[PDB]
This record gives C-alpha cells, structure tokens and sequence, in this order.
C-alpha cells in the first residue's frame, strides 16, 4: 500500500545515500582528512552539535566515500577504527577496545595503554594511516584527564599517522572542560552544525517521499514549521510523520494530534481524573499556601485545612491514616515532594507543578 | 596548488631543524650542560618550544660529545607518580636502592635524565620530588637532572626544604613568551621561498603554535576559494536561527533579571514568566529541555543541583551584544511592551 | 542485569562462564522482546548504559527489538538524559481509573460473580442472584461509596473482597451486608489510637 511505502521510507534507520542539505559541511570535511591522507600526516578535529543534526550519518557517509575512493586506488590504504564513549563500561577500557581493533591482543588497561604508547611513539614498521573516530567525547572525562590528553596529543607525533575526529554536543568542552595545552591543540578547528531551517526540513521530507503522493503540502509545511519552532530535530519530525500516517490509517488534524500527544504534558488530565478526596487535599494545600505565601508547608496545617474544607463540604470526618495514605499515593506519582518514611506529622510538602496549572485544572 | 601544500607542510607543528629567537636560552643550557659534562629547572608557558629546543640541544650534544647516557621520560605516560621509579630503572638496566647504587658508582658514564612535564609528578607528601632533587647531591653522584614544567610555582610551593638547605638549590631558567618580532622572524624563517597575526598572537598568548594554526587555516581558506589581512582576521574573529520558543524564554529571563535584580533565577519562576509572556503574545519538560539546549550553545550557564528546581540559570553575554544579536526590533518592542 | 540477560538468552555457553567484563560477545552478535518492570529504577544507574544500549539497538538496523517500560512516576521523561530521551520514541500509554461510581459498582458485581465453567449450575445461578440482590443494598452501597471516595484502585477492592469472603462458612454459604460492614470496619481503623489505648497510667500522665 501507499501508506505502507510511506511508513517504510520514513523509518529512522532508512539512511539515504546522500542529501546535499549538509553538503557544504561534507565538502569541508571531505577536504580535511583528504589532505591528511595525501601528506601522510595526522590531524585532529572537534565537531560540536546538538543531537539530531546528522553528525554521525555525515561522518559515516564521508567514511564510505573515502573507502570507495581507496578501493579505486586513488587514496593510499588506511585502517578505520570507530569507538563509542557511552558503549563502554569503564573509560580506561577504551585502550583495550582500540588495541584489539588494530592487533587483536587482550591485555589489561595499563598494559594496553603502554603498548599503544609504544606503538605510537616508536618508529615501527610502516603501517597504513589510522583514522580514529570517537563518539560521545564528554563521557570520557576523568578527574585526571589522562585519557583525553593522550587521545588529543598522540596525533601530534609525526610517527602516529593518526587522524582523530571528536564528536560532541557541547562546544564549551575544549575551554571549560579541557586544560590549556590540549585546548590549543583542538583550538581553531571547531566545526559547529547549526539546526536545520524549516526549508531544510521540508527538503528532507520531500526527498524522503519522492515520487510518492501521500501527504498534502500544508501538513508537511506545518510539521516542519512546528519542529523548527520547537527543537529543529529530524528524528521527532519523522516520528510525528509516522504517527500521522498511523492516525490516517484509522489531513493536518492528524499531524496536530501527533504533535500535541507526543509533546504535551499529561499533568492536567491526571489531576482532572483524580479522586474527590485528592481534589479536596489539593484545594486545602492551595488555600494554606494563599494564607501563608510560602512554598513549603507542614503536614499538620495541611491536615487542619483539609478538615475545615471537609466540614464545609459536609464530608465525613477523615482519619489521619487515610490522609497520610492519600498523601503517599499522590507522592508516588511525583505530583508532590515529601519524605514520609520516618517523619509523619512534620512533612514538608512542595508542589511539583505550577500553581496556575493547578488552578486551570481545578476550575473545571 | 603545490605551493599551498608546501606552505601548509612547512608550517606544521613538527619540531624543525632550527629554532630562531631562542638563542639565549639555548646557549645558557649548552653552557650548563658542557660545564656539567666535562640540577636544572626549565619553566615556561605552553607553546614556548622548551621540549623542542631541549631535544635539539641534546641531539647536538650527542653528535658532538660522547661518554654520557641521556634518558627521556614523559610524566603523562605514567598513571601513578611512584611509577617513575621503575620506568627509570628499566631505562638503565628496593628498586630505589638499586637506582641509588647504580647512580653512586665510583666509575660510570654520566647520566642525563629529563622528565618532561615535571608538574605531573606531584605526590600527597611530595616525597618523590624530594628524593629526585636530593639524588644529585649525594656522595659520588654523577647526575645532571633536567625538569621541564609549565607551572611557575613548583620551586615555590613544592620545595621549601630545598630553600632551607643552600647546597640543594637547583638552577632555574624561565622561557619568556615570544614577542612580535620573534614571531615574525620565525615565520619568515619557515617561508624562505604576517605582522598583524604576530601582534595578535603575542598580545593574546604569544603561542607560536597558535600562529602556525592561524596561518595554516588562512592558507586552507585561500586555497578553497581559489579552487572554487582579511583571511587572518576572519579566522581569528571566527574562533576568538534560534528557535522562537528559545527567543521567548531568553527574553523572559532577561525581563526577570532586570525586574527582580537577582543574578540567578529559579526554573519555576522562569517557567511562570515564560507562560505569562506566551499568554501575552498568544503563543515544564519542554522548558528544561530548552534550557539545556541553550546551555549547549554556550549562551546560558546552569549550576546543576541534581533537581529541576534547584538548577540555577545565569547569563554569559553583555546586554548590548544580546540586543545587537537580534535582527528584528519588532519582537523586542512587543516583548518589552 | 547483564548476567541475567545472558542467562535468560542461554548464550553463556557462547559468551563464556567467567566474570570477564567484556560484553561485546553479545553486543556484536546482537526478534527478542524486552519487558522492564519498575523502569524508573534503571534511570538511577551511574551512566544509564543499559538503557542507552537498548535504545541504540532499537534505533539501529541490525535486529528488531521491542522495548516496553512500566512506571508509576509521571515525570519519567525528566529522569532520562538528553541523548536517550532523543533516541526514545515518545510512545506513552496512560492507565487511569477513568470511570464513575456506578461503573465501580458494576465492577464489584462482576468480580464476585462465579464463572460459567463451575460444575454446579443451579448453585452458581443462586450465587449470581444473591450477589445481584446484595448489589443494591444501601449498606453495601454505602461501604462501596466510602471505599471509592478513599481510593479507586482495584487492589484495595480485591483485598476487601478477600477479607469479606474469609468469613464465609458452611453455615453461611451466602454473604451478608453485615459481613461487608464488618470487613470495611476492620480495614479502616487507625493504629495510633490503638497504640495510645494500649498504654498505662503513668504514660498517660
Ligand atoms: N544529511 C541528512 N539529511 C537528512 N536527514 C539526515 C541527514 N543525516 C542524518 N539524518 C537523519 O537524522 C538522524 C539523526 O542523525 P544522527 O547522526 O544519528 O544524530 P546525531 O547528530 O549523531 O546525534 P546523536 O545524539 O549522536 S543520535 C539520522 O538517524 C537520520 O534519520
Ligand atoms: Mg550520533
């Protein structure tokens, strides 16, 4: 079906061959390592960007192009190694992960680091140029900063033949996280990937659905505009498109339902569907806060206000245990803040949501 | 095209055959070493080429003089300070006693030990540094020890006892930062086949490596333009669209800091102000996510106190620069009014 | 968690028996469905490594993996880091007791109803008639109203029904409204008053 085809094309893992939306950046990268591949000299580059900008996809596409060029005997052969920071149980273990990738040897972290140092500092046999990719750089931090120092200092050696690209989310990392000598080593080589403009998102969506007439232009434009006005991320845009297809299986209304169901908060409806006693408890808390003006109140005054409200409403007299049970149930779903494990009558209570939201939920 | 490639290759960070403008320090080191071959402490800012010049002079002395063994060691390669003790022994052949007995021998070639980045050899009691500095002044000692550091207080913070005993004071040498004329001389030495960049580098940090990077990037931009003062200033100014919700949030935070005068604003009040502004213009997880994204760009700083409300927010940019970063005054007036 | 995952998948023979920290044996080799009870506790781990890897392999194109999480907290979105939150498909289902008091009475009537597979049929019909009659008794409705005001959770209703059924003997095969009143009274007594009542004169002074 056409809807099935659209669902298949819009999947996240369905990477396109090449989209010129980042071609400029691509071209820049396509030069740098290329020069480093032609002069037989290593280098280092730091790329910082918000998630969802296609940094990993761009790097992988560049690596694919370089591999294809090498297969066509235009670039000297090279060894590619990729490591992910957050896929590692311990930081130092990365030394093993690199080593086993280049020699297959199993060794302890200290011994693996020593062997890597010996191989990258001593004039050994002429090896292929090494292209090292490290993902999630900020998660390799250490109080001693030895791993990061070695990673960004080893390509400085001529014998290393090492090219390193560090992908991260924070552009401040080389300044407030990285010390002085290593800061200048990555200095002047920072690539920043700006979020996609609504035109870029529209181009990406149109490229996803080429030769396929399933969505109207207004819905796609509104989805792209909303994404640009919210986060400017392609992943959530694809998710919204998929959910809109799902709803259409059941117009712009579909996209609106998707966006306001997958982004909006559910606190208001949870408060609305609460029980009567919970509503009385919330009203008592609000009344006590208005009387006092403080954002922290002991459980005793709240209980007194609740008793007064129950007397006003004519409800039966509530016991302390019932009120404490209701308080615990409310605190379980993170609507309030309390530590009732030991203290019972002297519990500080703080609202986890804005007061105006509570008012708008309780007016109805 | 080959001209640009050659210019980039020459201007690399690799140690060259000659380092001009450092003849005074090199001569001092040469005289010291020749007097002690027939305790030095070099302290310098990063990018002064102390490692390069020391390696060059040591290679020259190896070429011209014989009868000494020179041992390099980098402190960063050692995970523990105490690990300096075996690494030295492995380069010559209870372990410290073996080192001393091998060093106090009546007959034996001179040993020149250099430990790059000495500041990494700190200890909880500074014992290792004390023993290392007291080694050259024992009986039948033949040690000429050289210590390179970027920290200027190693001879002050770490070694009061060496000041207490006059016989154990080493000779200190400091590397001044490169001046504009020295940088120009080095640059013209590289290209035997400018002033503005040298001035800015000297005024900011005086790091020759930074100047090399600047000129490399300028050459890269020039060659990219061809393949397809202005370049240098462009690159240096480069190194040295916002979502509408983020604009509303930052404007609300600016209004709050102008109104209540506090430096840091709680997230709850910020969200309340954001909601009020959105109601005025008819426009909590989303707010926190936007705050994190703004912190990612470096516009705002967050003191994270492990809770949503306890995370405190502060600015990093002057108000005038903030206003001029905005390209539309209609939104500014609407939010102000 | 890694040990349990390896043992349930019967790959310890493939992966190995020793305590070695390497997990690339599974990771490189990695349709299997995952069920995660008390999902909030996993978010308190040191680096959220397991959650991140699960979301990554879900977003990867190697093997199909379905992830289902259960949570009582309403703020499960803010307990996750930015990366996993971005990689997390925003699919949420909400389970609220969105029904009125008459629906609660219907639930009570149906829950205490014998199934159609019981051997004796006339006894089952008499039991159904008895529970139907007890449905509209105003004391039973008062007890149900009290418990419904207290809490709408079905677990408390099941507990109350179990305690009521405990007092069902041979002499009294069919329940009584007084039995439900007794059960409700037994379920709703305060401990503090009892403890104070159990004291002595000097403590009272
Ligand atoms: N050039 C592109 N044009 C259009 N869509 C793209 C492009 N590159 C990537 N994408 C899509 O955007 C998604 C995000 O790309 P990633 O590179 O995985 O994200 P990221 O920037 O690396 O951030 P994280 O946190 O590491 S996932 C991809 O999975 C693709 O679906
Ligand atoms: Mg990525």
């Amino acid at each position: 079906s056409v809807l099935e085809e659209a669902r298949l094309r819009l999947h996240v893992s369905a990477v396109p061959e090449s989209l010129p939306c980042r071609e400029q950046e691509f071209q820049d990268i396509y030069n740098f390592v290329e020069s480093k591949l032609l002069d037989h000299t290593g280098g280092c580059m730091y790329i910082s960007g918000v998630p969802g900008t296609g940094k990993t996809a761009t790097v992988h596409e560049v690596i694919r192009c370089l591999q294809q060029a090498a297969q066509a005997n235009d670039v000297p052969p090279f060894q590619y190694i990729e490591v992910n920071g957050m896929k590692l149980t311990e930081p130092h273990q990365v030394y093993v992960q690199i080593l086993q990738k280049l020699t297959g040897q199993k060794a302890t972290a200290n011994h693996a680091a020593e062997l890597l140092a010996k191989q990258f500092c001593t004039r050994g046999s002429p090896q292929e140029t090494t292209v090292l990719l490290v993902d999630e750089l900020d998660l390799l931090w250490t109080h001693k900063q030895d791993i990061m120092y070695n990673l960004f200092d080893w390509p400085t050696h001529k014998e290393a033949r090492l090219v390193v690209l560090a992908i991260a989310n924070t552009m401040d990392l080389p300044e407030r996280i990285m010390m002085n000598r290593v800061s200048s080593r990555l200095g002047l080589t920072r690539m920043c990937f700006q979020p996609y403009t609504y035109s870029q998102l529209q181009q990406i969506l149109r490229s996803r659905l080429k030769h396929l007439k399933a969505f109207e232009d207004d819905a796609i434009q509104l989805v792209a505009r909303k994404v640009a006005a919210l986060s400017g991320d392609a992943r959530r845009c694809l998710d919204i498109c998929r959910r809109a297809t799902e709803i259409c299986e059941f117009t712009i209304a579909h996209s609106m339902e998707a966006v306001d169901e997958m982004f909006s908060s559910s606190y208001i409806t949870a408060i609305k569907n609460s029980s009567v006693l919970e509503q009385s408890f919330l009203r008592a808390i609000l009344a006590e806060f208005r009387r006092s003006g403080l954002e922290e109140a002991t459980f005793q005054q709240i209980y007194s206000q609740h008793v007064a409200l129950c007397r006003m409403e004519g409800l039966p007299y509530p016991t302390m245990s019932e009120t404490m049970a209701v308080c615990s149930h409310l605190g379980s779903c993170r609507l309030l803040l309390v530590e009732p494990s030991r203290n019972d009558l002297l519990l500080r209570v703080r609202l986890n949501v804005s007061q105006d939201d509570v008012l708008y939920a309780l007016k109805d | 095209g080959t001209c640009y490639q050659q210019a980039k290759l020459v201007l690399n960070t690799a140690v060259p055959d000659r380092l001009p403008a450092r003849e005074r320090e090199m001569d001092v080191i040469r005289n010291f070493l020749r007097e002690h071959i027939c305790s030095l402490y070099l302290s310098g800012a990063p990018g002064t080429g102390k490692t390069a010049c020391l390696s060059r002079i040591l290679q020259d002395l190896k070429k011209e003089l014989k009868g000494f063994k020179t041992i390099m060691l980098n402190c960063m390669s050692l995970r523990t300070a105490q690990a300096v003790f075996p690494a030295i022994a492995q380069e010559i052949c209870d372990m410290m006693r073996k080192l001393e007995k091998h060093m106090t021998a009546e007959k034996g070639p001179m040993i020149v030990l250099v430990l790059d980045e000495m500041d990494q050899l700190d200890s909880k009691g500074q014992d290792v540094l004390y023993t290392l500095f007291e080694w050259p002044w024992l009986s039948n000692s033949h040690l000429v020890l050289i210590g390179i550091a970027n920290t200027l207080d190693l001879t002050d913070r770490i070694l009061p006892r060496l000041q207490a005993r006059e016989k154990c004071k080493p000779q200190l040498l400091n590397f001044p930062p490169y001046t504009r004329n020295q940088i120009v001389t080095i640059l013209q030495d590289r290209l035997n086949q400018v002033q503005f960049c040298a001035r800015k580098v000297s005024a900011v940090s005086g790091d020759v490596r930074k100047a090399l990077d600047v000129c490399r990037r300028a050459i890269e931009i020039v060659e990219s333009d061809v393949k397809s003062l202005i370049h240098i200033s462009q690159v240096i100014s480069e190194v040295d669209s916002f979502p509408l919700q983020q604009k509303i949030l930052v404007c609300s935070l600016m209004l709050l800091i102008r109104q209540l005068k506090i430096k840091e604003v709680t997230l709850g009040k910020l969200y309340e102000a954001y909601s009020k502004v959105c109601r005025k213009q008819q426009v909590q997880s989303e707010c926190l996510s936007l705050s994190g994204l703004l912190e990612a760009r470096g516009i705002l700083g967050l003191k994270r106190n492990k809770e949503t409300r306890l995370t405190k927010v502060f600015f990093k940019i002057e108000e005038k620069e903030i206003e001029h970063a905005l390209k539309d005054k209609a939104l500014i007036g609407n939010i102000l009014a | 968690a890694l040990k349990e995952i390896t043992r349930q998948l019967n790959l310890e023979n493939v992966v190995g028996d020793k305590v070695f920290g390497s997990f690339a044996e599974n990771l490189s080799f990695l349709p299997v469905i995952f069920i995660l009870d008390e999902f909030d506790l996993f978010a308190h781990h040191k680096n959220q490594t397991l959650l991140y890897n699960l979301f990554d392999i879900s977003q990867s194109a190697q093997t199909p993996i379905a992830v289902i999480g259960l949570t009582c907290r309403l703020d499960i979105l803010e307990l996750l880091e930015k990366r996993v939150k971005s990689r997390f498909s925003h699919r949420q289902i909400h389970l609220m007791n969105s029904f009125g008091f008459p629906q609660y009475v219907k639930i009570f009537k149906e829950q205490l109803s014998l199934p159609a597979e019981f051997p004796d049929k006339v006894f089952a019909e008499k039991w159904n008639e008895n529970v139907q009659y007890l449905s509209e008794d105003r004391s039973v409705q008062e007890v149900l109203q009290k418990h419904f005001n207290i809490s709408k959770n079905l677990r408390s209703l099941h507990m109350l029904l179990m305690l009521a059924l405990n007092r069902v003997t041979a002499s009294h095969p069919f329940m009584t409204a007084v039995d439900l009143m007794e059960a409700s009274q037994l379920c709703s007594m305060d401990s503090k008053a009892n403890i104070v009542h159990g004291l002595s004169v000097l403590e009272i002074c």
